[PDB]
């Protein structure tokens, strides 16, 4: 079915909590920077989409704050998988935040989906790539509603 | 009281307990904003787009989700002065054209403190550390 | 069809608003709201219910129709964990709809959006993802073979 | 018979003995095990739904439709207009099958044994006999259910 | 002893809850109308006591609303059997509501007590007439304090 | 009709539902609670055994005598001579009391709901109906039970 | 929001849960009227005959019993327009000579809503449906 | 006498205000309030307690009287589930009262109303029906044979 | 002896070992089983309360009055006026029975064994010996309890 | 209502339950003074020496300990008129030079009542007995 099931939702929150640091950005920053490094090394023109947050300088305070915002947004969505009504509202707000930006398409999300599939097993224990991607795609489906292919 | 290195560590751990993993976050956020609009019902008007009239709607619950996420980012950055100021400036721009008074920032401040205390218990709540470090956060969101 | 945990959520939320201990008045109240909404999304489909006196949605004939429609929906929901039986149940429902002239598969798409719209107004903590994961396989299995 | 008090009584005891989820299917299987034990000749009438194997998905589907029909008819016991309209609908479905009305008597007996066996000693058998007559009369039109 | 015991109180609330409908008046209305039909068919002059609520027209909206009020009052009293202090206050308020009405005596309550004893077993499962009447009489004893025989 | 196989079934299902020790008293109380709930006017027929209070020692003794009569009649279902001798003996005790035979129809309904409610879903209601007729025919002599 | 057929069904089921069978009714009614007299202490004077000064007395608890019974009758009649109007008119006559202001009906309205939410949880409370259908009830008790 | 559930309620509410770990000062405080109220409903009965110095209700003799009266009441309450023993206990209390000249059964009726009046002021969630169901058989068994 | 501290100590341990409800009767039965075992001749003094059968309602009533008397006397340990007045009242009741004072010594021993056996190892035997002397002195007036 | 001999006994037992042995005393005292400073924030200034700004500090918790101990002494003496007046006069001298208004004594009065009720439950709380006997206590601490 490839649907993000209730079982897959529990597994993703387990894969996420066993890596998430609730008190210090050291682990969040590391995962995020590693994801965008993987994204930039696979999609070279994507770095120009983050000119405002110093995308070329991954260790700048400006891109550190952006990385923290991206992981915070993913963390809120993973938690809201248990409450899909509120999740649908949050994924719409994220969609308009990624709208009206030429270069931000559905192809970049499929690329960052691969980035997470390569970063997560290096840092997460008991990682389930099947269950992870089924719900990650469920999350990105709401983030890419009004975007180009 | 001052938001020193020790108070930042205590606030971090106490926030992580109250904020939790995700199960109690809906109740946590509801408790906060029910306190806000009770102490200041006039603040509801600024939340027209996110259903400030009805904090039970999925629209407002997502807004409360974003507000708590913003606090979580700030609390997680209290030990990183450089990055914390950057994220606080990002929050400042998100509230720049909204005319948020200094009285209101303290109202939400008090609701957040009552919510954390309600979540972790008055027996362990560190009021001085929480008051001093939330001042540092709100003062950065107001520019200064 | 859908997972056991998803089906468990759908079944519990459905019994919350529909069960054997529920008077038929609220049964056709939900039915009337569902079909009235279906006729606002696809007004072309109202003609298909002329045999059950759709002209008067307060009549005994049309109340009985919505009752048996919701009873079929209840039957499908309560067999979500019996995939073999649900296949036969939905195949029978498909034959009862394919034989009806003028039915398009798009009408069942509109019914899905009506259910996704009405049910949150009735159900506590309505889970739209668990319902989509289970109702959409039901909807396609009933609309299997429709134009 | 089958006054308004008995109709509510029947709706009460039905909802309890009918249950939720998979217990619903166990009730239905018990109902039909009793029908075929009470009248083994009735089993051959249901070859169209594979009564040869009561565990098959074909007959489990038939069981679900039947007990679902009982549920919706019992639920409409308090509204004559909808009730009679649905009983007429069930009549138009059973009439072309030329069924001996004596099997609807067998159905009732098996229904009483299954509901009462599941509900316990407070089962109101007179109320169920009277109100099942109303159901069988609507489906068959036979005045043996008068 | 014929006293309404704590055991009888639990049994009456069980007999009552297994028939009471918490959301729809269909079951309350049916029980009430059936009780007054039984009362009127046994006490013919009692119908004139309800001229204000259309006692002769049992299916009028005026007598439907009266029947709902009577069953609501009995439901409050049955629940308050667990708190007899508050019950004593509620039964006094009901008494004055039935006072200053010629024709409303202790004989009509003994008649409606019989009406309930005939209606209840038709609609209630596991009905205990002994335990029911001992506490029903306890309830009516407070409702008929300052009434004629 | 009540053939020999139906008698074996009824004996078997009775012995299970009847039980041991205080279960019989609880079984008997449910039977007579159902009788008086099915027909409240029949209660006044038992003032000789203090039916005003069902937990009184006088009425509990009557309950024990009745379910003891049911148990001994059912046990003799397979010996026509002993069975008919006891039914005639029971007939001689009930006849001078001028009982309306319709009350024995009500008794049967309560007996079926009590045994069935206790025995469960596999209760054979047609077998009990036909064989209780034999009992009620033997006690009342009324061809209503023919 | 409108008190439509769907909202009436939701309010019915949520009321039945909060109102319950009878065990929690004393606590349910106490929570409501403690909120009423806290938000509007001046309303106590109209309850002189039923000990409005002391809501712990058996006299007031019976009054709260009658008030909840009146709400239960209205909620159970929300799907029966004709009979509901009759019972609402009966409640109107019971308050006719008491001078109950439209401000007070909303105060009790809010207490009832806080009580149901406190009984069933903010996680499921439907504020829009409850607000719209209690408006229909109170507006009928005030004549119009 | 009274049921086991009723007796259980009476016994638990009584131990709440009266037990072995309760100083005698509150014992005769309750006794003085009880008998002062009895003398206001039936002033004729105060003369019967002259032998225990009722003229001074602060005296050791009268404090001891109320103590042994409340102790007898406590003894009856704690044997509500032993109907055979309670019968003998109340028969002994009856003989200790029938022998006293000037005692009417109406005086025990007034004592019952005093207890029903005082105890709710002392007991949490005082249950007047459970107390009536148990105290009234006690009152009649003690006043059995009184004029 | 029996100072104010020992009186509070005795009130404490008495309330614990005395308990509530039916445990009170078990304590009393144990007390009187010990008295009659310590001095079998004392049993004949209580034929007026049917000591021939300690399970009879007559002797159970006597047990209840006695341990109730201990309870009220112990409860007044802190008020000399009420205590002595009640001890005089108990004296006027026991005097006409011409009792050997040596049995009040036996009563104390049995009381210590029953209270201490129920209270556990923290039983304060010196305090109970001293404060029981105050009780026995008030009831008998005998200076062997000096 | 009057603080008679019966009401003094009831208040005694209800206080002993709420005050307890010592485990819930910190929570009991916190609930009381959080109510006091919420209803009257201006009263915090008189508690400068014991950290009235932060009732979570060990300094104020010890003050709340002393206040509850003072109430415990008074409640335990409600049946001893002579000794009660002596201890009440001792409390009066402890507040003589502090200018405590009659409005404030009633505020703390209400907080103590809400705290006991919150501790033992509205189902058993005797408001009349508690109000009448706390009046006797506070009136003695104010001289008269
Ligand atoms: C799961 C995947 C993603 C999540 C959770 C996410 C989340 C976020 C969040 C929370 C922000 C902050 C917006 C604000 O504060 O106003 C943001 C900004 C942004 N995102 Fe994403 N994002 C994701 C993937 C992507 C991808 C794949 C792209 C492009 C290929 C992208 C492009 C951008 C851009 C251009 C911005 C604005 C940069 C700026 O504000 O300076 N995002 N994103
Ligand atoms: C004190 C800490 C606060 C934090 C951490 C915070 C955080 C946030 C965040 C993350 C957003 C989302 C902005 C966006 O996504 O576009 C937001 C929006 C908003 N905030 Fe705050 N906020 C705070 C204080 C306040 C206060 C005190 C008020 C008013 C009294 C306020 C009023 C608003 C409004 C009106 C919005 C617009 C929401 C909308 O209409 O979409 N904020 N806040
Ligand atoms: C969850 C969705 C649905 C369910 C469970 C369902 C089920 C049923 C059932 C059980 C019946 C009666 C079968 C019988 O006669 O025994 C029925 C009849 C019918 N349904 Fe559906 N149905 C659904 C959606 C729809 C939709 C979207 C249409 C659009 C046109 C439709 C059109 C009809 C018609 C025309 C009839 C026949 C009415 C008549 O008897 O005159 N149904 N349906
Ligand atoms: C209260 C009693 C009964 C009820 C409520 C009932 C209900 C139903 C229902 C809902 C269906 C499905 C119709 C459809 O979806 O096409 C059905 C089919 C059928 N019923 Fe009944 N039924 C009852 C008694 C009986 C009895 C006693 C018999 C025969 C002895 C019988 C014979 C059949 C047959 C042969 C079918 C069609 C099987 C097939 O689909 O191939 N029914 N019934
Ligand atoms: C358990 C038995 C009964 C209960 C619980 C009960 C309860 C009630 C209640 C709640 C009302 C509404 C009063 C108001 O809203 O102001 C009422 C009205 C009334 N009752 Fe009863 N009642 C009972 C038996 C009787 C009997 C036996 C009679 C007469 C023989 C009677 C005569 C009346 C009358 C005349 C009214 C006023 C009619 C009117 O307002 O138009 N009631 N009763
Ligand atoms: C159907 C099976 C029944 C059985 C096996 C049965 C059995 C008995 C027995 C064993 C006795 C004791 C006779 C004696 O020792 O004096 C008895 C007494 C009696 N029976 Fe039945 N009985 C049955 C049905 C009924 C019914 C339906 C009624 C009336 C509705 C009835 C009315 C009576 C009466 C009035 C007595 C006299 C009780 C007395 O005062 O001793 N019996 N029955
Ligand atoms: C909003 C829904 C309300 C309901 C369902 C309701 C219900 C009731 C009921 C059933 C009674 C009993 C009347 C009787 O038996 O004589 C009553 C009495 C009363 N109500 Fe309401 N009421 C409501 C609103 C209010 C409000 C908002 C107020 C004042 C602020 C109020 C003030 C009173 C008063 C003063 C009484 C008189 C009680 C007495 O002294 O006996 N009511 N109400
Ligand atoms: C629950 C109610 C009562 C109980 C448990 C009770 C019990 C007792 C007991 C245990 C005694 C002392 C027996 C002894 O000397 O060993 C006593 C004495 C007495 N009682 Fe009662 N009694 C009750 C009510 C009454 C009432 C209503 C009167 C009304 C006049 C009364 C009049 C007396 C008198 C005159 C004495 C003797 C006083 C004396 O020794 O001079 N009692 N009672
Ligand atoms: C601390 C020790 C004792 C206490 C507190 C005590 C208390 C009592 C009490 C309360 C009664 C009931 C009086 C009445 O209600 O009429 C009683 C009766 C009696 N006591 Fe004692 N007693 C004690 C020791 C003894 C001893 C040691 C003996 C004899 C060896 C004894 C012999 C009797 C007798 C014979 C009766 C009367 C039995 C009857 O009523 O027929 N007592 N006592
Ligand atoms: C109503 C019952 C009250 C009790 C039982 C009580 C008890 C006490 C006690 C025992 C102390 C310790 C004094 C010392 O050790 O020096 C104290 C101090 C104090 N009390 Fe109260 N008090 C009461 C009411 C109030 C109220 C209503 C206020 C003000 C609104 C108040 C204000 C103070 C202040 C300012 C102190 C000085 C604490 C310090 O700075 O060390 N008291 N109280
Ligand atoms: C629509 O139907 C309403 C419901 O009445 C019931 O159904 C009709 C078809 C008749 O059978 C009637 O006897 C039933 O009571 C009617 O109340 C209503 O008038 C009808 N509307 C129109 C426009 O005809
Ligand atoms: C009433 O009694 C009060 C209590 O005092 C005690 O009892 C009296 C009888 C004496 O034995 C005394 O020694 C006890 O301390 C007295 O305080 C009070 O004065 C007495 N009242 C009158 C009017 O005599
Ligand atoms: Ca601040
Ligand atoms: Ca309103
Ligand atoms: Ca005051």
């Amino acid at each position: 079915s490839n649907s993000c099931t209730t079982e897959d939702r529990r597994e993703m929150q387990l894969m996420w909590a066993n890596v998430w640091s609730a008190q210090f950005t050291g682990r969040r920053l590391a995962i995020a920077q590693a994801v965008f490094k993987d994204l930039f090394a696979h999609v070279p023109d994507a770095v120009g989409l983050f000119d405002r947050v110093h995308g070329t300088e991954i260790d700048s305070s400006e891109f550190k704050a952006h990385c923290i915002r991206v992981v915070n947004g993913l963390d809120s969505a993973i938690g809201l998988l248990s409450d899909p009504s509120t999740l649908n509202e949050q994924l719409s707000h994220l969609a308009t935040q990624h709208q009206e930006r030429a270069g931000v398409t559905k192809g970049g999300f499929s690329a960052i989906a691969q980035s997470f599939l390569r970063v997560m097993p290096q840092v997460a224990s008991c990682f389930n790539p099947d269950a992870w991607s089924r719900c990650f795609n469920r999350i990105t489906n709401g983030m890419t509603e009004g975007l180009a292919e | 009281s001052e938001c020193g290195p020790l108070q930042r560590l205590k606030v971090k751990r106490q926030w992580a307990e109250a904020y939790g993993s995700g199960n109690g976050r809906e109740e946590f956020g509801h408790f906060i904003w029910a306190n806000v609009f009770k102490v200041a019902p006039s603040a509801r008007d600024m939340f027209k787009r996110v259903r400030g009239d009805n904090i039970y709607t999925p629209a407002f619950r997502a807004h409360a989700t974003r507000v708590l996420g913003g606090l979580d980012m700030c609390v997680a950055l209290l030990d990183d002065e450089s990055v914390l100021n950057t994220q606080l400036a990002h929050l400042a721009s998100q509230h720049s054209s909204r005319g948020v008074s200094a009285e209101q920032y303290n109202v939400v401040e008090h609701a957040v403190m009552m919510g954390v205390e309600h979540e972790i218990g008055q027996n362990v709540f560190d009021k001085d550390a929480w008051q001093a470090c939330l001042d540092v956060i709100t003062s950065g969101i107001q520019g200064n | 069809f859908c997972s056991e945990a998803d089906a468990t959520i759908v079944i519990k939320q459905w019994n919350q608003i529909y069960n054997a201990g529920i008077g038929a008045k609220s049964r056709w109240t939900m039915g009337n709201e569902i079909f009235s909404s279906l006729f606002k999304l696809k007004p072309e489909s109202e003609v298909l219910f002329n045999n059950v006196n759709v002209a008067n949605m307060s009549s005994g004939a049309f109340h009985a129709h919505t009752v048996r429609v919701l009873s079929g929906l209840d039957m499908g929901i309560n067999y979500l964990n019996d995939a073999g039986t649900l296949t036969s149940l939905t195949a029978h429902l498909a034959a009862q709809h394919v034989a009806r002239t003028g039915l398009k598969a798009v009408y069942f798409d509109a019914m899905g959006k009506v259910l996704m719209t009405v049910l949150p107004s009735l159900i506590d903590n309505f889970n739209p993802d668990a319902w989509r994961n289970c109702l959409l396989p039901l909807k396609n299995a009933i609309a299997k073979g429709l134009p | 018979d089958c006054n308004i008090l008995q109709r509510l009584k029947v709706k009460m005891q039905w909802a309890k003995a009918y249950g939720f989820g998979t217990e619903r299917a166990k009730f239905g299987n018990s109902l039909w095990t009793s029908i075929f034990n009470y009248a083994p000749d009735a089993r051959d009438l249901f070859k169209s739904v594979k009564s040869e194997d009561m565990r098959s998905p074909q007959f489990k589907a038939h069981i679900a439709r039947v007990i679902g029909g009982l549920d919706r008819v019992i639920s409409m016991f308090d509204n004559e207009d909808a009730l009679n309209a649905d009983l007429e609908h069930l009549k138009s479905q059973h009439d072309p099958r030329g069924l001996d009305a004596l099997n609807f008597v067998v159905f009732g007996k098996a229904l009483f044994a299954t509901v009462g066996g599941q509900f316990g000693v407070c089962f109101d058998l007179p109320a169920w006999e009277s109100c099942y007559k109303v159901i069988a009369m609507g489906i068959t039109g036979n005045d043996m259910f008068s």
